RNA sequence: UUAAUUGGAUUCAACGCCGGGAACCUCACCGGGGGCGACGGCAGGAUGAAGGCCAGGCUGAAGGUCUUGCCGGACGCGCCGAG
């Protein structure tokens, strides 16, 4: 129980493993968009990536596609995010193979409330309008 | 190019995809029966279409 | 096509006159290529009918390519005094130097006196 | 706007043209130099520069 | 950024004790002098001040005591914005 | 509360209302990137303006710019008024 098993199949287990031999292995979701084919901005990236898994592209990963798979390929390195102002690190973990990219990079600030003010119930709506 | 700047995509499908025939709009458009105009325009323009309020 | 700093021969004027008041009339009824680098390659090919090369052109780099290239084609051609006429003979107020300008209509006999002069003169 | 039409090369008694035609189009339009490819310029061509 | 009443010109910053009568506003700035601001025409129709509305006034060269004049009022949501930034301290209201 | 949480409507006669069941568009809102001056005159222009591309950087991605050099054949927001 320090070794990651996804479904019975260690890391370079499956690390050597195919993308249609990987797609039996995920949820519904996944499955599908793998049987789709990837956008053009994820080939895009996906081309960025690989380089930068060889020896090349030593430069911060950038992106606004969310919508990507995380994938054995990715587990190891540290790209980045755009959620909506500004990009954002997500160090991708084992663990994380399946969920959406966009998934960790939170997009509303957490709210912390004040107090009520002049409406907010009708005891002081028409007392302050004249 | 400077023609691969102001120009649009073909959207085929949501609100964008269709507009008055003689107005311009997006939003509330008729499609039965095939006639496509607003819902505004349809109403000052219906009985020289031919129809007819009965009830 | 040099500057007049190259003595290459003289300048006859029956040429000027029946070569460069020859291209208005030439104008009117055909089509009109003007400038240095728009005909070199219709004259490498061996598209050019009335090619009238000038002298005004400066530094002594891009003046001479037709001379050149003359003793691989044919070029039927004059010498241009100037520039003036030369850019007015068609289109525009610019230094001109070669109107080499493809089926020049109504004005023929002018082609077959002194195209063939200037071919028998020299090359 | 300078001036930028020379070294097609050229001398003297006998030319040879650097560049060579265009196959594309008509000839007469010349290649590129940029040395590792004639790109053609307009039309499109990587014949690995000959 | 913001467009906040901040002191432009010679303003001063009005924040009353007491309502004499007829308009008369007693202020307790942080300058010292008893002020008696009063009101111009344009604001007389649409707004309502009180006590504890810091509001802006505008004060005039003659005697530079008792002086001040509203030109514009402050919104809750400003009352207690100016703050943070420390353009004024809320301890001239409480002592 | 927020970078933005776009606006109009406040008794009857404002609140499943603007045919408003908004993933892109709709979109008017915050972050970023790029294009647009019919027409009269000005610096300039066939010794070649406006204007366009194979490949590579910057970039979220882009001949959008720069590296690289090829092409196209007359006009010109680099300047003023207008539109
Ligand atoms: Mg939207
Ligand atoms: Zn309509």
């Amino acid at each position: 129980r320090k070794e990651f098993r996804y479904r019975g199949y260690t890391l370079e287990q499956l690390m050597n493993m195919s993308l249609e031999e990987l797609a039996k292995l995920l949820p519904a979701r996944q499955r599908r968009s793998l049987k789709r084919g990837l956008t053009p901005e994820q080939k895009k990236l996906l081309r960025k990536i690989r380089l930068a898994k060889k020896g090349k592209y030593n430069k911060p990963i950038r992106t606004h596609c969310r919508d990507m798979i995380v994938l054995p390929e990715m587990v190891g390195l540290t790209i980045y995010v755009h959620n909506g102002k500004e990009f954002v690190p997500v160090e991708i973990k084992p663990e994380m193979i399946g969920h959406y990219l966009g998934e960790f990079a939170p997009t509303r600030k957490r709210v912390q409330h004040g107090a009520p003010g002049i409406g907010a119930t009708r005891s002081s709506m028409f007392v302050a309008v004249k | 190019a400077k023609a691969d700047y102001n120009k649009r995509k073909p959207r085929k499908f949501g609100k964008g995809a269709r507009r008055c025939i003689r107005c311009g709009q997006y939003g509330p458009i008729i499609r039965i029966h095939g006639l496509m105009l607003c819902r505004h325009c349809f109403r000052e323009v219906a009985p020289k279409l031919g129809f007819r309020k009965y009830e | 096509m040099a500057k007049p700093s190259y003595v290459k021969f003289e300048v006859p004027k029956e040429l000027a006159e029946k070569a460069l008041q020859a291209v208005e009339i030439a104008r009117d009824t055909g089509k009109i290529r003007k400038g240095t680098n728009e005909t070199t390659k219709a004259v490498e090919r061996g598209q050019a009918k009335l090619v009238i090369i000038a002298e005004d052109v400066d530094p002594e780099e891009i003046v001479a390519h037709l001379p050149p290239l003359c003793e691989e084609k044919e070029i039927p051609y004059i010498y241009v005094p100037s520039k003036k006429e030369l850019g007015a003979a068609a289109g525009i107020e610019v230094a001109a130097a070669s109107v080499a300008i493809i089926e020049p209509g109504k004005a023929r006999d002018l082609v077959e006196e002194i195209a063939m002069k200037v071919r028998e003169l020299m090359k | 706007m300078g001036q930028k039409w020379k070294l097609y090369i050229v001398k003297d008694g006998k030319v040879i043209r650097k560049n060579k035609f265009c196959p594309r189009c008509g000839p007469g339009v010349f290649m590129a130099d940029h040395g590792d490819r004639w790109a053609c310029g307009r039309c499109g061509y990587t014949e690995w520069k000959k | 950024v913001i467009r906040v009443p901040l002191p432009e010109g010679n303003q001063l910053f009005g924040v009353v004790e007491q309502a004499l009568g007829a308009g008369w506003m007693d202020v307790r700035c942080e300058d010292g002098k008893i002020r008696r601001c009063r009101i111009p025409g344009k604001l007389r129709r649409r707004v309502w001040i009180r006590v504890g509305d810091l509001v802006i006034v505008q004060p005039w060269p003659v005697q530079s005591d008792k002086r001040g004049d509203i030109v514009y009022r402050y919104t809750q949501t400003q009352v207690d914005w100016l703050l943070r930034k420390g353009k004024i301290t809320q301890e001239f209201l409480t002592g």
